């Protein structure tokens, strides 16, 4: 006699169709990743770790970002410690700006060339110290040549004669109070123009305490522009700005994230969140829904296991 | 499965069926014996292999950060930013759920399906020489000796060879 | 559907079989009658409500407002909301078109796949005594009273016990 | 003889398959949901229906919210009579803080301990009428002493020594004109500015005619800043303030809905749009594409036929 | 595909069969002639027609412009909508993938099914007047001239008419 | 003897499957459209093509967009050479305006009815020629009646009388520097106050050097609101204002698009991109993932062929 037969296994694989849940196969395998590699898998990538440098902070310079003023990379890690600031302030649109910075692939410097006749230009202050008083290194903080002198009315222009477009950083001075407001800039409202040719925006300067932070219950407010090639950017201030020194070009590409979890050079990753890299062939994870780079769909579930094998009927 | 043999009119697998997934298990004079049939096999193996590479394929598209987990974002974007997030994440997971298991049922039938044409292709080699007993089984109506089972598992089973005797 | 036995080769079904999906439907000298199979009619119930019960599963995703019905939001971050969600409506009311139409050829092709296995199973209970006409209906070689319908219904026909008189 | 055969009907349910459109079968099922309950089923829910009091308007405090300045909830629900204001006037980032207040689970207030001298603090409006001129109960209308005179630059700070961020609003007033201005704070331009650790930003007022609304031709801007856990808001000031009186810190969770139809305490919800709730097993629904809660996902088919039986072929 | 018919045990298919999708190739002492069978071919034609009529269906949503070509918005909210609209592209890509290829597996699969519809049907049409030999011929035990086989193909073949001499 | 079997074909079709890739069949059929054609196809559809106006424009009416103060359109096509301004300036919020513009329909213009007394009201520029120096149609430049003299504060109100909002547009001026603006308006600190019923906002005029564009280093910022039926929009100001002369009602419906071809009216469409039209009966796209109107998906695959027949199995 001669008899037609399929395999079995004593330990089966539960899994789900449309028509049942729970059906033993002979083999099954996760479709779904959960394992988590807890480092910043970067062999091949040109990387650089912020550490206490803030990304915004590459284009002012504050010390923590000396080393980081024309940083080149594909990959771009912020830290939790990272800071932006040294005199305190805070950038308008920061995330925007963040958002153009982690994929600039670096940034190049270059002077702007502005100079100045009839104020000082060497502001200075212990919350940016370099082996004494120092400012932002990017910047440039400008004041009356003497106490309560007048800040002339001042017009400063720059043309973007390179072929992509120039960061521009600019600051605005809130001084702690309407004293010490007139001691650096001269007594009267105090007047900041910006324009170019898709830009137009006017800034005046609000003094005031504020908690103190790093020592000052004053601020800078910190703002950009983008700059067009062959396009002009006029500054028209009397008092209370920062200037800038040097305008950033941005490199090519790259990618930001932000890791609590050291480099690796000996793993290679596409996928990152903050804990670390994902590195899967499978097409869903369940990870961490915010992961960035090339990733395996986030997915809801823990697991969903994909049958490799025939319905196990066992003896 | 739809095609009523595995966990069917095929009462269940065999454990020591261990060299491939289909098979033939032979009773004659000379005792009984199990091989296993490859071309089946590796059919098989072979759409369940195709479906596995069309599950490990890379997602070549990037996506960067659109908020920030040290610094939050301002709260009207950030909802607008979780909601979608969120809402992608519904239709993901909901598309996970259903390619399973819509690729796990056609798996087991694609299996249920190869046992049967398995079991029809020796039906038909046998011809009238053999019956079929409702569990998988051909009674052989011959003496069928080890060359002989050989030729039905190899497809060298002459029916006519057997004709005179299995009908008489 | 994909096996040619309902709305194929069996001609129309049985509005006067109301106690089941599938049965047997006899003649003989005592007369007709008609009874339905449990198990067939049962494995199609259970693999219609399997799909029931995956289909009313709840959706524990909580979503809050993102915009604003008395007091409309700021016109920008509007259209990119009422486009986000369009879109998502797009997406899915393809899903659900899609789902409901592959389920219901599903469901069809799986309804006569369970006829076509009764049929193959009284088939191979019947081996040599009787002989298919082409209509869903056995050609019965043999006196079949209604012990033996019965019999053939609930699977302890015995082929051999009618084996001489059918062939003869 | 013995036939095979199986069951059919003499009306059936047309549905649509993959190769066929319209296809008999003896029995079908509706996936969309389209039936509504024009209530909000809030059984077991803690509810606070805000009727007449607008959401910003808990934080406040006009009159129609007096009985909701600490409110607790599960469910909040705004109508359309609702009113933020008294004294007339709006919210900056408004919607942000009401997305905010939706979800908080109600508020828990504490006073902040500004204390005054110098200045009055008893500004009302016949406006917010509570027995007679009033104000916003958790605000203070701070003025000169007497008509013209001016009102001193003055510095209050807060702590946050609590556990939670602490929501923190203030208002700028704006007179109808230039010389109603003076009498209530002295002349001259007059500078408010706001500082904490993640926030900066100054406020001038601007006194003009609006057009009247409750009488006025003037406006208060509401203010509004989430102050962390050890941090300090710091308010300098000279005059146009609407200073908080008490600080709100958030009790949990809740969802917020915006309805016209009234509650009911004997259907259970999970699903509600503005006209009721969406009570169903469905997966699909063709009601509202805004619902919100735990809803069936939202289809433009009015209908979507399963079919739950075999091909109907009949005699 | 899952009924081993086409490409199974029907070893290829025929390059001059240009009047349908598949037929009846004969032999006997009038020579060898091919024909097409009307009914099946249509068969399978509508079912194909009928996918085809999905997938050519209108969208009636209407989208409308979210950014800027000539002059770009802002950062922010473009980054946003170009993350939105890359994950909508990513779901449309999967979805457009897993259709055609669900859809391709079906099509073959039921071209598949047609095939075997037809095979059967003529084996019940001849009953006990033939046997196959496993290549998706009948052999036939009895003389059968032109009209014969025409007899077959248009289902007007009476096999008791046969049955003495084909037995025999 | 008697053989079934089915048809081949010598070349067939390699297609995709769930099991297999690059199977045989005998035909197949594309799914994803990359065909274009190379216009805008808009035949049966009022169509409106801006050329050098841009839409912007047709609300204040620069020179360039005289015929198109109150057009009636179903499609709206904005070219790259499409100009906003005469005046140098920008819109505030102006891509949210151009998105109301766009499904607008057209505008019907409607005169507000303020009258003047104790300035001059006919400022025009070279940069806004008709035939010599002129202004932006719908609007009026106000001035002081001569040099220096002081701008009257002032106060002017309008009511939308009618069923549908009014777009009300008002402009700020910044004159090249601040000894430009006394003569023009008079010395002082000037403000613009703009209030309405759900509005409330501010302006003073920034004066201050920009780079010069059409021969002006000043720049006019244009603003606007939707003015709801029944209510009230009031400006108090005392200089540097641009006002409204009329207000634009929305007539219905349309759609707007970018595009830099040709327009066809022998041609229909309803899927449109920069490079033309989308016509097609295929359910996807791989042209232009920023197409709009009525539109198959777009996809990044460039080939999704679907099987039309049976496997092709040759001899
Ligand atoms: C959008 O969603 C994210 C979550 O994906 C929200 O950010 C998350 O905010 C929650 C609090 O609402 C944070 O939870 C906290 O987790 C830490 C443990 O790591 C601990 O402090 C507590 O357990 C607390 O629950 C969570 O860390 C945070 N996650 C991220 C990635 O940001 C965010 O608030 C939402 N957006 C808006 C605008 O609300
Ligand atoms: C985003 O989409 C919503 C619709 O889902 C738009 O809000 C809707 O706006 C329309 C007018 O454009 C309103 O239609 C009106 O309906 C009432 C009847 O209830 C009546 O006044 C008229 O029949 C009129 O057509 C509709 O009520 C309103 N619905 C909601 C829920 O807000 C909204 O404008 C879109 N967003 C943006 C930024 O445009
Ligand atoms: C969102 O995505 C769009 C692309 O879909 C980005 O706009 C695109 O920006 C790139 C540069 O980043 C432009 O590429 C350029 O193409 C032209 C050739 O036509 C030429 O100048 C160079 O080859 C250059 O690569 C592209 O034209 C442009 N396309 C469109 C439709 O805008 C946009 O930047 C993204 N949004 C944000 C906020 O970044
Ligand atoms: C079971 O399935 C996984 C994935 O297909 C495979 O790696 C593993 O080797 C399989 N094991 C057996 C015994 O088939
Ligand atoms: C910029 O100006 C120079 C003239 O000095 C010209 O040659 C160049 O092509 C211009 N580039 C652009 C992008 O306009
Ligand atoms: C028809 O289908 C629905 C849903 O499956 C069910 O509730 C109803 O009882 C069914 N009726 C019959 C007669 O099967
Ligand atoms: C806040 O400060 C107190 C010291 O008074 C400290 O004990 C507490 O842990 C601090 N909490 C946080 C969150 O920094
Ligand atoms: C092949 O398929 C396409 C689309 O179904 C059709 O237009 C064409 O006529 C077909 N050709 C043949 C020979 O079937
Ligand atoms: C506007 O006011 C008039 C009274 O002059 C009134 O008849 C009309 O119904 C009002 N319309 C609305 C929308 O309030």
């Amino acid at each position: 006699k001669i008899c037609l037969g399929h395999h079995a296994v004593s330990n089966g694989t539960k899994v789900n169709t449309l028509t049942e849940r729970g059906v033993e196969v002979v083999n099954a395998t996760e479709t779904v990743e959960r394992t988590n590699i807890p480092r910043i898998c970067s062999k091949g990538k040109r990387t650089v770790d912020l550490g206490q440098c803030g990304l915004l902070g590459t284009i002012t310079g504050p010390p923590q970002c000396d080393q980081f003023l024309e940083f080149s990379a594909d990959l771009i890690i912020e830290r939790r410690e990272g800071s932006d600031v040294c005199y305190p302030g805070k950038f308008v649109n920061e995330e925007a700006l963040r958002q153009i910075l982690r994929e600039s692939g670096g940034i190049d410097k270059e002077a702007m060339g502005f100079t100045y006749s009839g104020i000082r230009t060497n502001g200075a202050t212990s919350a940016c110290r370099r082996s004494g008083s120092s400012f932002y290194a990017e910047m440039k903080w400008l004041l009356s040549n003497t106490d309560n002198a007048a800040f002339p009315q001042m017009t400063k222009s720059y043309k973007n004669t390179r072929k992509s477009p120039a960061l521009i950083v600019w600051g605005i001075h809130h001084s702690k109070s309407t004293a010490e407001q007139t001691t650096l800039y001269g007594s009267g409202n105090k007047l900041v123009t910006v324009g170019s040719s898709n830009y137009q925006q006017s800034f005046v300067p609000s003094p005031g305490a504020r908690p103190q932070v790093n020592g000052l219950s004053s601020r800078i407010d910190f703002h950009w522009l983008m700059l067009n090639p062959n396009d002009t950017v006029t500054f028209s201030f009397n008092g209370a700005f920062i200037a800038p020194d040097r305008a950033s070009f941005l490199r090519g590409k790259s990618m930001g994230i932000q890791s609590g979890v050291q480099v690796d050079a000996n793993c290679e990753g596409d996928c990152y969140h903050s804990g670390g890299t994902i590195i899967s062939n499978l097409p869903f994870q369940n990870i961490d829904s915010r992961a960035v780079g090339k990733c395996p769909r986030y997915v809801k579930q823990r697991s969903l296991l994909l049958a490799t094998g025939m319905k196990n009927v066992p003896e | 499965g739809l095609f009523g043999a595995i966990a069917g009119f095929i009462e269940n697998g065999w454990e020591g069926l261990i060299d491939g997934w289909y098979g033939f298990r032979h009773q004659n004079a000379q005792g009984e014996g199990t091989a296993a049939d490859y071309k089946s096999t590796q059919s098989a193996i072979d759409q369940i292999t195709g479906k596995l590479n069309r599950l490990i394929e890379k997602t070549n598209q990037q996506f960067e950060l659109i908020d920030n987990e040290f610094n939050e974002v301002e709260k009207q974007i950030g909802n607008v930013i979780n909601w979608t997030r969120d809402s992608i994440t519904e239709v993901w997971s909901y598309n996970a759920e259903l390619l399973v298991a819509m690729e796990n049922q056609h798996t087991i039938d694609l299996a249920d399906s190869e046992m049967d044409k398995l079991y029809e292709r020796v039906k038909r080699q046998l011809r009238e020489n053999a019956e079929e007993d409702g569990t998988g089984c051909f009674e052989i109506f011959h003496k069928c000796d080890d060359d002989c089972m050989a030729s039905i598992r190899n497809n060298t089973y002459d029916h006519s060879k057997y004709r005179e005797e299995a009908m008489q």
